């Protein structure tokens, strides 16, 4: 819970494999469980680890290595939907239990057939504002925050429709603004040159 | 599907008006702790308990207070709240082994003034004839706005069913005036559907966003509506080809 835990949020590809693996310092320390947090919610355990070796559970293997004194975490085939904060927990002979530095694992979701292309939303009776949404880019894409105070946007997200086996990613920006036009809305961003813009 | 059990689950407050939340635990679990999450901070123990009337402050616990009369609660008693006692907290429960059991979590906002609650303003943004021509998948953007505090629950229904697939909404919401610290929120949604389906007009499309705000107590000068826990929609229709 202190410096060096280890450097940015772990990116990894959808089917590959995750490693996680965190150095611990308390040496009384002789059981190890790892538990996983979506945003929002509330941690839950997936993985308990008793003796100096290895687990398995499915996707799951969770190593234990008192000798060299690190507790790791393997995810097999990743999914975006592992997309959470993985921490792990001890308990010590001190009787408290202690968690650990808690990783941001981000699966970057397998994007098979990119259609860059940000399109103008529909305005609705009700509301004033126009929305623009860049959609179909490759996960190599990353959005970023408007230049402009009163243009907003919110990071990329991934859709999934089951029945047509189709994923897309999407970031939406929208804005009161006059000067507000959907070809502007993203400079900010280093998009696809073979980014498309209707009409 | 037993749990740590805490109330509230949602709480707006003025600075200084004490505050309980309550954490039960059906499991008969000697262990017991309180746990704050922030961003950038992760999850800081606050108290824990090892057993009836076994009492140890954890990390951070000025400001906070707790009590083990009964094996089955451990409430946390904050006398005088203040602004940045604001986090989502957690209670867990610990038996068997040593595997934690953490309660739903609750969100607790105490701000200077109830002034600063807003609910949210939803709309919905129709497909653009674009995005169908070119992809033939029609794209329905919801959008969330002006609401405060950030305790919001946002859903999708389609002809009066809840809907799951084709939908992303963000997992968190954006703060509006980042710079601001009573600034307001925002949450966008996706829905996105077959173009076929989108061309037909008997389809009925409905965002629905949950605020928890205000209780039917709290008190209320201002000229703008009370702004409660209630529940804001916005729809859209099928539109032919």
């Amino acid at each position: 819970k202190e410096v060096e835990q280890n450097s940015g949020p772990l990116s990894v590809p959808e089917g590959a494999i995750a490693s996680l693996n965190c150095t611990y310092s308390d040496r009384g320390s002789q059981s190890f469980f790892w538990y996983r947090q979506y945003s929002g919610k509330s941690p839950e355990l997936i993985m308990s680890i008793y003796s100096n070796g290895d687990k398995e559970d499915g996707r799951f293997t969770a190593q234990l290595n008192k000798a060299s004194q690190y507790v790791s975490l393997l995810i097999r085939d990743s999914q975006p939907s592992d997309s959470a904060t993985y921490l792990w927990g001890t308990y010590n002979q001190g009787g408290k239990l202690i968690f650990g530095q808690g990783t941001e694992l981000s699966v970057k979701p397998n994007i098979q057939n990119p259609d860059p292309a940000v399109y103008q939303l529909r305005d609705s009776k009700s509301s004033d504002k126009s929305v623009c949404l860049f959609t179909d880019f490759d996960s190599q894409t990353n959005v970023s925050q408007s230049k402009d105070s009163d243009v907003y946007i919110t990071d990329k997200c991934v859709l999934d429709m089951r029945s047509m086996d189709f994923k897309s990613n999407s970031a939406v920006a929208w804005s009161n603004k006059s000067d507000f036009a959907c070809a502007n809305a993203f400079n900010n961003s280093i998009i696809p040159e073979d980014t498309f813009f209707p009409s | 599907e037993a749990q740590v059990t805490q109330n509230p689950r949602y709480l707006i407050t003025v600075t200084g008006k004490k505050l309980t939340v309550t954490c039960s635990q059906n499991m008969n679990h000697e262990y017991m702790s309180w746990y704050r999450q922030d961003p950038g901070l992760g999850l800081r123990q606050i108290y824990y308990s090892m057993n009836v009337e076994v009492t140890d402050k954890g990390d951070v616990p000025e400001g906070y207070k707790v009590s083990r009369k009964e094996k089955r609660n451990f409430p946390l008693i904050l006398e005088s709240p203040s602004p940045n006692q604001t986090s989502l907290y957690f209670c867990a429960s610990s038996g068997a082994s040593h595997e934690q059991y953490f309660g739903p979590g609750t969100r607790l906002t105490v701000t200077e003034d109830l002034k600063n609650v807003f609910p949210p303003e939803v709309a919905v943004f129709e497909p653009s004839e674009a995005e169908i021509s070119h992809t033939q998948k029609a794209t329905l953007v919801c959008l969330a706005t002006g609401f405060y505090p950030d305790h919001v629950e946002l859903s999708w229904w389609v002809n009066g069913k809840e809907v799951h697939s084709g939908v992303c909404t963000d997992p968190q919401p954006l703060k509006e005036q980042p710079a601001l610290n009573d600034s307001r929120y925002a949450l966008s949604s996706r829905l996105r559907v077959s173009a076929t389906f989108w061309q037909n007009p008997r389809n009925h499309f409905r965002c629905q966003v949950q605020f928890y705000g205000l209780s039917e107590n709290d008190e209320w000068t201002q000229d703008r509506a009370k702004p409660v826990t209630q529940i804001v929609s916005a729809e859209a229709w099928g539109r032919a080809d």
